[PDB]
């Protein structure tokens, strides 16, 4: 039995919410995997071609966060570069 | 041989029942009453739109020649036995010409704009109904056209 | 197109997010504005743009609304969902609804008899579609899948902390204990429930928008033997 | 409050993704029983599956919008609502 917080958005939005939203992104990818898999099974049960079910994939968004040069990667890379700051971090984001 | 001068004689007879001052004119308020007494069959909204095309107040009068115009207007747009059969046939559970006397009450008194307690009592006394079973509707097509 | 006279449509509103309206005249391309009859007045008018081929959201037919599963609707959009949940909750006091695989639980802020043991019996052995949606139906689905296949099972509960996730979990464990027939030996429920005040004291906080917000993922593994008798729980965080 | 909660629980986007595919579905016997209102007695054949195929391709000419599985017809968004609207129109005209 897993109890977890839902997606979060406020007037002022911060790292706590960013992390929460990333966890929710991951859970949503899993949810899409689970649903898409069960749909592929039902489609094969009903003999319907898989090419009709378009797969919506948030992997490009997860890659924007967790992968190399992702928003988290550049945050850690900024934490150990000398005199890094929220402003230059933001600049790296825009540049990248 | 419809709309010859012979048929117009009974149209003058039925019109004369509502021309109570006796001047060749009737009110809009009974125009449906006389048309359906003569057995021509318009809907409620259709009749109301035909009245309000003549007067936006709705409260008025129509002379005998223009009453014949309104009769002729409806006669141009007359139903058929198969068009009336189609209307019953969408409620046929089996496909044999029979409809439930329970669902008939739902069609008469809950669906559509509806039939009154008086219309129900009068029709049910003649039809003699005491039950909810399947009943022949090809009879209704023939007898009510 | 077929946006005809008497067609019902949704229009946005500030007090209640969406309002129902009735199309007072047939739409045709180039009829750039619609005559709409509202509950508040016989005609109030709404405008459409050539840009995007703009149209108001159409409304689902009445047979479909109020259904136990939101995927049964033909138009899938915000007002239809909101309406279905509003009606089921407000008029029928139904606090549970399905969406695809998901179970939606509406917090009533009140105790209800729906958690009784007779209902536990009523859900035991039933298939998912054979019953109206309830947390016991999710618990039963997991329990049957654990028995039918070796693969393990997880119930994931998501929402705000105020929504009452603990109650869902409490009843799911009680359901398992009861359908397993384990409560004549197991004493896990009493202790697991008695663990909540400490977990809330240590793992719970007051946020800008909520009081008693939970700030971690808590995983309770209810262990079973080879006969599906309960074994005492393992907690991970 | 509720719209925001529904957005936060991903319910709305889930529904949005679901709407791009065949979201609804009806068994052949059930569909035939619902839609005889839209079948003249010469449209009715010696098989309910083939009847539903010859009727549905006449009722919705756009062959993307639905698919015939082994035990169920499946539908995109809006298609069932169009069939029920047409059913309500036919029954309204008939009872009038």
């Amino acid at each position: 039995v897993l109890d977890i917080y839902g997606f979060e958005t406020f007037e002022i939005n911060s790292f706590e919410q960013f992390c929460i939203n990333y966890a929710n992104e991951k859970l949503q990818q899993q949810f899409n995997m689970h649903v898409f898999k069960l749909e592929q099974e039902e489609y094969m049960k009903e003999q319907i071609p898989w090419t009709l079910i378009d797969f919506y994939d948030n992997q490009p968004c997860i890659n924007l966060i967790e992968s190399k040069l992702g928003i988290l990667d550049l945050l850690d890379e900024e934490c150990k570069m000398p005199k890094g700051t929220d402003d230059t971090w933001a600049q790296k984001l825009y540049n990248t | 041989d419809q709309l010859t001068e012979e048929q117009i004689a009974e149209f003058k007879e039925a019109f004369s029942l509502f021309d109570k001052d006796g001047d060749g004119t009737i009110t809009t308020k009974e125009l449906g009453t006389v048309m359906r007494s003569l057995g021509q069959n318009p809907t409620e909204a259709e009749l109301q739109d035909m009245i309000n095309e003549v007067d936006a107040d709705g409260n008025g009068t129509i002379d005998f020649p223009e009453f014949l115009t309104m009769m002729a207007r409806k006669m141009k747009d007359t139903d058929s036995e198969e068009e009336i059969r189609e209307a019953f046939r969408v409620f046929d559970k089996d496909g044999n010409g029979y409809i439930s006397a329970a669902e008939l009450r739902h069609v008469m008194t809950n669906l559509g704009e509806k039939l009154t307690d008086e219309e129900v009592d009068e029709m049910i006394r003649e039809a003699d109904i005491d039950g909810d079973g399947q009943v022949n509707y090809e009879e209704f097509v023939q007898m009510m056209t | 197109e077929l946006y005809t006279k008497f067609a019902r449509v949704w229009i946005p509103d500030p007090e209640e997010v969406w309002k129902s309206a009735e199309l007072l005249k047939d739409y045709k391309p180039g009829d750039k504005v619609l005559l709409l009859h509202l509950e508040e007045g016989k005609d109030l008018e709404y405008r459409l743009d050539p840009k995007t081929g703009e149209l108001p959201h159409l409304r689902n037919p009445d047979i479909l609304v109020g259904e136990n599963d939101l995927t049964a609707l033909s138009y899938l959009h915000e007002p239809a969902v909101l309406h279905n949940l509003r009606v089921r909750f407000i008029d029928s006091k139904l606090i549970y609804t399905y969406c695809g695989i998901v179970l939606v639980a509406i917090n009533p802020y009140e105790q209800l008899p729906i958690y009784g043991e007779d209902i536990i019996n009523a859900y035991s052995g039933q298939n998912m579609g054979d019953m109206d949606p309830h947390i016991f139906a999710v618990a039963e689905e997991a329990y049957k899948q654990m028995a039918r296949d070796e693969r393990n099972q997880s119930i994931i509960v998501s929402g705000e902390s105020g929504a009452g996730k603990t109650v869902s979990a409490k009843y799911a464990m009680r359901y398992f204990a009861t359908v397993s027939g384990s409560a004549s030996e197991a004493n896990v429920e009493e202790k697991v429930l008695a663990s909540n005040p400490i977990m809330e004291s240590i793992g719970n906080a007051k946020t800008t928008r909520n009081d008693n917000s939970s700030r971690f993922g808590k995983y309770i593994e209810i262990g079973f033997d080879k006969r599906y008798r309960i074994i005492g729980a393992n907690m991970r965080t | 409050r509720a719209v925001q909660q529904l957005r936060a629980c991903g319910v709305l986007e889930t529904i949005r993704i679901s709407a791009a595919g065949f979201p609804s579905r009806w068994t052949y016997q059930e569909f035939f029983s619902r839609y005889r209102v839209l079948m003249k007695q010469k449209d009715v054949l010696g098989d309910r599956k083939q009847t539903c195929k010859n009727v549905l391709e006449k009722l919705i000419l756009d062959k993307d919008k639905y698919q015939f599985g082994k035990t169920k017809i499946f539908f995109r968004a809006g298609q069932v609502a169009y069939l029920e609207k047409l059913r309500a129109d036919k029954l309204r005209a008939a009872c009038i």
